[PDB]
């Protein structure tokens, strides 16, 4: 028996919070501004 | 229509842009209703005496 042991991750484990789905819900773009509430007037 | 798109709301699709006009700033129209009733009370205190 000839075998192999690596150290590492294998970049394909995470953490997904609870309830929540990547496409599942289906929805379109959207667009807001934001201001006054930062640490001037953001476009996102 | 432009980009916009910004909120709005819908449960069975998307993209319904809302029929009618919007108003943010409409509320001078109670104070405007108020003085139209005080000047329609003081107009309609004139005719009589006249006649």
């Amino acid at each position: 028996p000839v075998f192999e042991i690596d150290v590492g991750c294998d970049s394909s484990k995470y953490i997904m919070v609870r309830g929540f789905n990547k496409s599942r819900c289906q929805r379109r773009d959207f667009s807001y501004v934001i201001d006054k509430e930062l640490l001037d007037n953001l476009k996102v | 229509i432009k980009e916009g798109l910004a909120a709005s709301d819908d449960e069975g699709q998307f993209i319904d842009a809302i029929a009618g006009t919007c108003d943010s700033d409409c509320l001078k129209l109670p104070l405007f209703f108020a003085f139209y009733f005080s000047a329609t009370v003081f107009s309609n205190m004139c005719s009589i005496p006249v006649i």
